[PDB]
RNA sequence: AAGUGCUGAUAGAUUUAUAUGAUUACAGUGCGUUAAUUUUUCGGAAUUAUAUAAUGGCAUAAUUAUCAUUGAUUUUUGUGUUUAUUAUAUGCACUUGUAUGAUUAACAAUGCGAAAGAUUCAGGAUACCUUCGGGACCCGUCUUGAAACACGGACCAAGGAG
RNA sequence: AAGAUCAAGGUUAUGAUAUAAAUGUCCCAGUGGGCCACUUUUGGUAAGCAGAACUGGCGCUGUGGGAUGAACCAAACGUAA
RNA sequence: ACCUAUACAUUACCGCUAAAGUAGAUGAUUUAUAUUACUUGUGAUAUAAAUUUUGAAACUUUAGUGAGUAGGAAGGUACAA
């Protein structure tokens, strides 16, 4: 079984596309002879793609150490950690709302009564696919149940 | 001066090793037979690569020319140059 | 939980005489320099024997 | 004419090449040429060449030295196969999907829309802001970017200020904008040949008709089991 | 002529030829004995499962020879421990939490593991581990001062009057067979200082019996030091 | 501008709050200028969490950011002329800082010389006046 | 005891050659150990009913 | 149990390497020994054909220790056969090649130093304001222990005690 | 019986270690009011009581944990990722 | 499976301790070359270029560790003369 489970996870690397090995079936499903290595998961809640509809709801805390240089992200899709993994490396950002502007000319010219602050998602947070982000400022935590904003922009393949 | 033993230098630079088994060339720098042994279960990972070719081609027909055929064509020129060594060596 | 850096790390011994002594330091300077660049003890402990106190250097006489 | 090996580069510290070498061990064999020459001339006739002491003489300055050059180490890419159909997720042609060309020693990628339909121009954008879908057009047909390079998209120019030399200048030159004759004709082969075979493929999100759409995760869907 | 740099600058060439070459020669000597000792290694798990199958075949029971070596492992303190337990702990020399030594199986030590017991977890260390832990974990006690390695020369260094051991895993044949050189070579290694491995039970102080840890746990140490280090 | 002295790595300030002494902002007599709680009730002295910070050594800045100003320039009290003479040579890693008790006079005369040595001054607007 | 035991083995080791080591070694966890049925296997389990107050 | 093969992410990356100290080592590539077979089928690439040393595996022999002798295992040594593997006999030139023991930079974009003047970018719990979380009980003191429903001290300046 | 002279001795004759250890001066401060817990105990019905034995803390100790807390648990705190 | 102390691991950085060198400059050392000697290849010398004027009662270089009342020592800071 050991060996039926090396046998079973040749096949959906075969499916990929390509390095073109295995087959030793796997569903998507008519098929000839597979209702075999079975039906997903699944896990989800959604947005996602400019923006995984992300919240700010919490920093990295001890129970009352407060450590906030690490943020607690819950990616509304992520219900898993392997979901979660997926936005393990994404850029963040949170857009959010002033009064007055600040920023001119380098790159476009922000009228910056917008405000962006640009961050990192990092590792896996939850057993419920939360997931950790690193912020390039850090987010004010006045944003709690703000929604944050995470682009698909780093994606491996 | 004529008593005078060594001056010599160094300024003793500093700690920081590298760990062979993410590291390359630190694996064979100390001591060797990991080395020994890489090349002989790279070998093997051929040979089962070899292997998986032929019972892909057995059932399905198949070709052949170059992707997986290039370890299996190499693999059988080294078998033939091998059986012409052994005619030869007779007493050399 | 060092178990244990106690003491002691402080010792002992002089490194350099306990002295304002311009002439006594340049003594110790120059066979300091004939230590390790003439191996040899006679350099090791004059040296030594420069850093000592006036106690433990009590006058030898005729 | 040869002789090599190194496959260290699995193993990972590795042979093949010192045991072949021995095979091969020459034991006779062994006078060399090799002149060196330095061109640090006294010529003088009245011609007189030197140089002398220029200077590196002590206006104390500290300058910091130069931390020279990492290895171009070939930038082994994703299996991101020209041409899949592909997601820039991120400035301007932000959430169009555009077709790969090719892979360039900058290590970065060739992205057209094709341009007639969805609005992307001959635009190279990093493998990392890219969702590589499982959608392939036929990369055979085209002429390719061995053509265009490096220096083609290179600026001609960012003068700071009317061609020339030192006049005296004004605001605004075309930092991004005219644009050139050259970049269209180049484009517009390209995309002729992309729509061909890019319209063998059913209306949609994507290809053809299918290109123009604009992308829809629809809420209620999924960025995670999304299999691209 | 002489004391001028006439003669040191000959010095260079001379020298340069002489040390290059002596240390090109202890480099074949490092191969060869590293082999060796490999083949030793390898021929050492081929002869305890031999006698296991030649053996059962003749009905017979051959129980295997009862393991030499210990890897201590320290989870305890220093702070609200006993001081029989706390000078014991300062002669093995693990001095901070989960730093580890090896130390010799022997009827003299198990006695002060045995009151050491909730203070430590250890077991029989594997070959790999001790690989694992002196090329990456592995420093040196040259005069106080704790000191690289990684160099095979370093451990030339001194371990070449223990013969046969020029080499980095030379000192790990001597630690994992226990060696005639063995205290000194576990002297001349600086307690290993480890992370913390994976999920290491909340119960702690418990005999490994109970779920604990804390214990002999044998031929399991393995899974749980591999991943420590 | 005036160029910068020698290559810094980026000064770290670490711990950038003036330690301020235990309860100056209950009382206008107990000086914001340190002095340690060395009292027996002391939660400061015990490093209770929220109980500021005392100065501990390694709040203690890289021994080569120490002294440089952020554009490089380490503080020279310069009391006149030949005094900003002796940073000629020592242009990179020194500013001449005039002292508060020189008059005007001397000081166009300083800011002067401090133009031709290349030396930075922090200072000039030192004394400077619409005046007499 | 001891002194005039090891000037014995250090006699008799040198006249066999080698070797001498004649230093005390505490009792080692010895042996590949064989047990012979004979005279029968094994097996018996135990315990218990021990109730009886 | 095998670096057999391999991917992602995270944080760090002192680099005054001549303050008064190293830059050395290896590797790739080219050079000029040949042949044969094979793959691409162009450029090239691999394996086989030597001597030396070591090692494992076969057979044989001796010792020494051991489980028991049917048969095995050990340490040591020698010998014969064949085969595989590994190292040495692989120098010199060049090299943005690997490391050189804190090896972050190839490559590139952007702001901009735009004379004085001065834009734009980055960065900051100065004073202090704001917004969010978390933490912060009153010091001095005698006392086992002080936030104490223990004692002095409304507040501030200056004299003021080893 | 000592002092002791002379000749003989394979491997120094349990195991880890040594943060180097030993030694002297100051006659140095501070202390001479302890408190608490495991275990062992005496007086007392008992006590957050009076008093020992061994050992650790607290005294001089925050931090994390026991919601809370001088002392119990985990752990001894340069500054940060 | 997850969460998490100033604990634990690594790294930069502070200090303290440790451990080592540093002190031929009418000289030394590196680099390139021309000449000469020997030899394949090295040194000598000449020339050109470059580095080096060290609070050597400190620096360069290194590693291990830091609670702390009473108290002790060490080194500064401020104030008047």
């Amino acid at each position: 079984m050991a060996d039926t489970q090396a046998k079973s996870t040749t096949a959906p690397k075969a499916a990929k596309a390509q390095k073109a090995p295995k087959a030793v079936k796997a569903p998507k499903a008519e098929k000839p002879a597979a209702s075999e290595a079975k039906v997903s998961a699944k896990k989800y809640k959604r947005h996602g793609r400019l923006f995984a509809k992300a919240v700010f709801t919490g920093y990295k805390r001890g129970l009352r150490n407060q450590h906030e240089n690490q943020a607690i992200l819950k990616i509304e899709g992520a219900r898993r950690k392997e979901h979660g993994s997926f936005y393990v490396g994404k850029r963040c950002v949170y857009v959010y709302k002033a009064e007055t502007k600040k920023c001119v000319p380098q790159h476009p010219e922000r009228k910056t009564r917008v405000r962006a602050v640009w961050g990192k998602v990092t590792r896996i947070h939850g057993n419920t696919g939360a997931v950790r982000a690193r912020f390039n400022r850090n987010l004010p935590g006045h944003a709690m149940g703000h929604r944050i904003r995470i682009m698909l922009y780093p994606s491996r393949i | 001066r004529k008593v005078l033993r060594d001056p010599r230098k160094r300024v003793f630079r500093s700690v920081r090793r590298l760990n062979p088994l993410t590291n390359v060339r630190q694996l064979i720098k100390l001591n060797p037979y990991a080395e020994v042994l890489k090349r002989r279960a790279a070998l093997a990972a051929e040979k089962r690569t070899v292997a998986k070719v032929l019972a892909k081609a057995k059932k399905q027909n198949v070709e052949l020319a170059k992707s997986h055929f290039a370890n299996v064509a190499t693999k059988a020129a080294a078998n033939r140059a091998k059986l012409l060594a052994a005619r030869k060596k007779k007493v050399a | 939980g060092i178990d244990i850096n106690h003491k002691y790390d402080r010792k002992v011994r002089r490194t350099e005489p306990k002295s304002q002594d311009v002439y006594l330091r340049l003594l110790v300077k120059l066979y300091r320099f004939l230590q390790r660049r003439t191996n040899k003890k006679f350099n090791r402990i004059i040296l030594k024997r420069l850093f000592m106190s006036k106690i433990n250097r009590p006058p030898l006489s005729l | 004419k040869g002789k090599k090996h190194p496959v260290n580069s699995y193993l990972k510290g590795g042979i093949l090449r010192y045991s072949k070498a021995q095979m091969y061990k020459r034991r006779a064999l062994y006078r060399l040429k090799d002149k060196k020459s330095p061109v640090v001339e006294k010529a003088k006739v009245p011609i007189k060449k030197s140089k002398a002491s220029y200077p590196t003489k002590t206006f104390v300055k500290k300058r910091p030295s130069k931390a020279n050059f990492s290895e171009h180490k070939r930038n082994t890419r994703r299996n991101l196969t020209p041409g899949t159909v592909l997601i820039l997720l991120a400035g301007r042609h932000q959430g169009k999907r555009v077709v790969l060309l090719k892979v360039l020693a900058s290590g970065l990628l060739l992205v057209t829309g094709p341009f007639a339909l969805n609005s992307c121009p001959l635009r190279r954008v990093s493998q990392r802001y890219v969702i590589g879908t499982s959608s392939k057009v036929d990369l055979g047909a085209f002429k390719v970017p061995e053509h265009l390079n490096d220096a083609y998209f290179r600026r001609l120019k960012a003068k700071k200020d009317k061609k020339t030399g030192e006049a005296d200048i004004f605001a605004a030159k075309k930092e991004r904008f005219v644009p050139n004759e050259q970049r269209k004709k180049d484009q517009k082969e390209v995309d002729a040949a992309l729509l061909k075979v890019i319209k063998a493929h059913p209306e949609g999100k994507f290809f053809a008709k299918y290109l123009q759409n604009m992308f829809a995760l629809h809420s209620s869907q999924y960025p995670h089991r999304m299999r691209f | 002529f002489s004391k001028k740099q006439i003669s040191k600058r000959v010095a260079e060439s001379k020298r340069r030829l002489k040390k290059a070459a002596v240390i090109a020669l202890r480099k074949k000597e490092n191969l060869v004995r590293a082999e060796k000792y490999q083949n030793e290694y390898i021929k050492a798990e081929q002869r305890e499962i031999k006698l296991r199958r030649l053996a059962k075949k003749r009905n017979q029971f051959y129980v295997p020879a009862e393991a030499k070596l210990a890897f201590v492992v320290r989870i305890r303190g220093i702070n609200k421990v006993a001081p029989k337990v706390r000078k014991v702990l300062q002669l093995f020399r693990l001095r901070q939490i989960n730093n580890g030594v090896f130390i010799k199986l022997n009827k003299a030590t198990i006695n002060m593991l045995r009151i050491a017991e909730p203070y430590i977890t250890w077991g029989y260390p594997n070959l790999k581990s001790v690989r694992e832990l002196i090329y990456k974990r592995g420093f040196v006690k040259h005069n106080r001062q704790r000191v690289p390695i990684t160099d095979n020369f370093v451990i030339e260094r001194k371990l070449r009057q223990a013969h046969q051991i020029q080499c980095v895993e030379d000192l790990v044949h001597e630690i994992f067979t226990v060696g005639p050189n063995f205290k000194y070579a576990s002297n001349f290694l600086w307690p290993f200082k480890l992370n913390t491995p994976t999920g290491g039970w909340r119960k702690k102080a418990n005999h490994y019996v109970n779920g604990g840890d804390f214990g002999n746990r044998e031929d399991q140490i393995n899974r749980l030091l591999r991943k420590m280090v | 501008m005036t160029i910068r002295p020698a290559y810094r790595p980026k000064i770290v300030k670490k711990r950038t709050k003036h330690f301020i002494r235990h309860q100056s902002d209950r009382y206008a007599k107990l000086s914001h200028k340190w002095r340690k709680p060395k009292g027996i009730d002391n939660r400061v002295r015990r490093r209770f969490k929220g109980q500021y910070l005392m100065p501990n050594i390694g709040y203690g800045s890289n021994k080569r950011t120490r002294h440089m100003l952020p554009t490089g320039f380490k503080k020279f009290l310069v009391h006149n002329v030949r005094e900003l003479e002796v940073l000629l040579m020592q242009n990179r890693v020194y500013c001449g800082e005039i002292a508060h008790g020189v008059s005007s006079k001397k000081r166009k005369e300083i800011v002067e010389r401090a133009k031709q040595l290349s030396v930075r001054l922090t200072n000039p607007n030192g004394r400077l006046r619409s005046q007499e | 005891r001891r002194v005039k035991e090891n000037e014995r083995l250090l006699k008799e080791a040198k006249e066999k050659g080698q070797w001498v080591s004649l230093k005390r070694q505490p009792e080692q966890p010895k042996k590949a150990h064989f047990v012979k049925k004979l005279e029968e296997p094994i097996a018996l389990a135990p315990i218990p009913y021990e109730f009886i107050a």
